[PDB]
């Protein structure tokens, strides 16, 4: 897919 | 969300909330004869091309295309880091072909604008063996989009793939699409923890301070498996048992072949660690048995959020196995779930070691299979993205993703996509 995503 | 669809309207796909009773092929059989042996319509100015990957100049084009277009403007500092070997591995699974390797280069400047790629698998979907195509890879450069050029290349690639006689393809997507079979998360095992809070790939909690942050991510510096050897050509017969074995809990599988197994686990020799990409490992024991295997890639990130670094390291977890349950008859059993728990833990704590050891500084995993029960315990975190798994020209009923209602993990009962792509 895209991948590396994030988060808080 | 539901009719906002003016391409995908009309293609063979299972449609939101429908309520799929009998599994199969969606459009009426056709054959590859009464489907036009010449590629669609192209904007005036622009024109198609195939991508050699045993070709210099055409892998240097597509990589700095993605390289260049593949963020969406959410700019943390990153570009994705798409490298000859990365491409060298992903596009030539055994079957592969320049032509499934599209792109559209402008007919004067030469420059590619657009990509899409598709490579051949057998995919098992409830038992029914499914000859198909695996799409990835689709980008269009920044001053090219929202004009609709995405439908066409999809109906490029379909075409030369029905001209094949190949009528299905499996393909993932973050946006919700008509369709998806099942949806999982990313979760984030930070390896360099100060480096990603650095770089901005991670928060930094106000009552569990910097310190606390690195001392709780904090992991060995070798593996603690005994057996923990590394994948040989060798290993092959043995472990393609274990793995087909392994893999067979799930609805949802690429139906590998000793080739495309020996491919994908077993990269190029002699890479630099600084440029290898898979990475396979096997528990043998003294018995000479194979008992494990494990395997993650790499695909870094450029930077220019940090003014110390320049690139990011990222490992994905990929394909695994283990025989841990292979005395039960039920999977979920509450003691089934015992034994292969703690070993996928173990294993996958190994494989995070192996990770960083690597240089990676971030793991990401997907909730799918069952790293829905390592995940929380070695302690992944879940992070924006979300994954949908789609099957072109092909009804089936949804498979459990890994997620709960409210997007938390659910160690009850996992994941059932027995698929990860690249
Ligand atoms: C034989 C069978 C073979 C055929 C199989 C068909 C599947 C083909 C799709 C392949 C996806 C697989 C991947 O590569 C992983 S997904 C990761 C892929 N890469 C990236 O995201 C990296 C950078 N991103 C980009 O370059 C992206 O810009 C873009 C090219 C993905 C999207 O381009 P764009 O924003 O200019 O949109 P558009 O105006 O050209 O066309 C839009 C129509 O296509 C659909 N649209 C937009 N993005 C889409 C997407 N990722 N997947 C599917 N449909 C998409 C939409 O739902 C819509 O149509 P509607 O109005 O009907 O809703
Ligand atoms: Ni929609
Ligand atoms: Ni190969």
């Amino acid at each position: 897919g895209l991948y590396a995503s994030k988060l808080a | 969300a539901m009719k906002d669809h003016k391409f995908w309207r009309t293609q063979p796909v299972k449609d939101f909330d429908e309520k799929v009773v009998e599994e199969g092929p969606i459009d009426k059989p056709k054959t590859p004869e009464d489907i036009s042996d010449k590629p669609l319509p192209l904007l005036s100015s622009f024109e198609w091309c195939s991508i050699d990957v045993d070709n210099k100049k055409q892998l240097e084009d597509v990589f700095v295309l993605l390289n260049e277009n593949y963020v969406e403007d959410r700019d943390a500092g990153f570009r994705f880091n798409y490298t000859k070997e990365f491409f060298n591995w992903a596009l030539k699974s055994p079957g592969w072909k320049k032509d499934w390797h599209i792109g559209v280069r402008v007919k004067e400047t030469q420059k590619l604008v657009a990509f899409i790629s598709a490579i051949p698998v057998t995919l098992g979907v409830r038992g029914k063996q499914v000859p198909s195509v695996e799409i990835n890879f689709l980008c269009v450069h920044k001053q090219l989009r929202s004009k609709r050029l995405t439908p066409v290349l999809i109906k490029e690639i379909t075409r030369r793939v029905n001209k094949c006689d190949i009528w299905h393809a499996l393909y993932t997507a973050g946006i919700v699409l008509p369709a998806p079979v099942s949806t999982c998360r990313y979760t984030h095992r930070p390896l360099n923890w100060k480096k990603l809070y650095e770089v901005d790939f991670t928060g930094l909690p106000d009552g569990h301070t910097e310190e606390d942050m690195i001392a709780e991510n904090a992991l060995p510096a070798k593996t603690k498996t005994a057996g923990l050897r590394k994948l040989k050509k060798e290993d092959i017969d043995q472990v393609f048992e274990l793995f087909k074995r392994y893999q067979s809990r799930f609805e949802l599988i690429q139906i590998f072949t000793k080739e495309e197994f020996e491919h994908n686990f077993i990269g190029e020799e002699s890479l630099p660690l600084d440029k290898q990409v898979i990475f396979s490992y096997v528990v043998e024991q003294p018995d000479g048995k194979i008992t494990d295997f494990f395997s993650f890639y790499s695909l870094p990130f450029t930077i220019l959020n940090n003014t110390k670094y320049k690139d990011l390291g990222i490992g994905y977890l990929y394909y695994y196995a283990t025989d841990a349950d292979f005395q039960f008859k039920d999977r979920f059993d509450p003691k089934a779930t015992k034994a292969l728990k703690t070993r996928l833990c173990e294993l996958i704590y190994d494989a995070c070691i192996l990770a960083k050891n690597a240089n990676m500084d971030v793991f990401n995993a997907l909730t799918s299979q069952d790293n829905t029960l390592f995940l929380d315990d070695l302690k992944f975190g879940p992070g924006d993205g979300f994954l949908n798994f789609y099957l072109f020209n092909y009804r089936a009923k949804p498979i459990t993703g890994g997620l709960n209602p409210d997007n938390s993990n659910d160690i009850k009962r996992r994941s059932n996509v027995g698929v990860v792509m690249l």
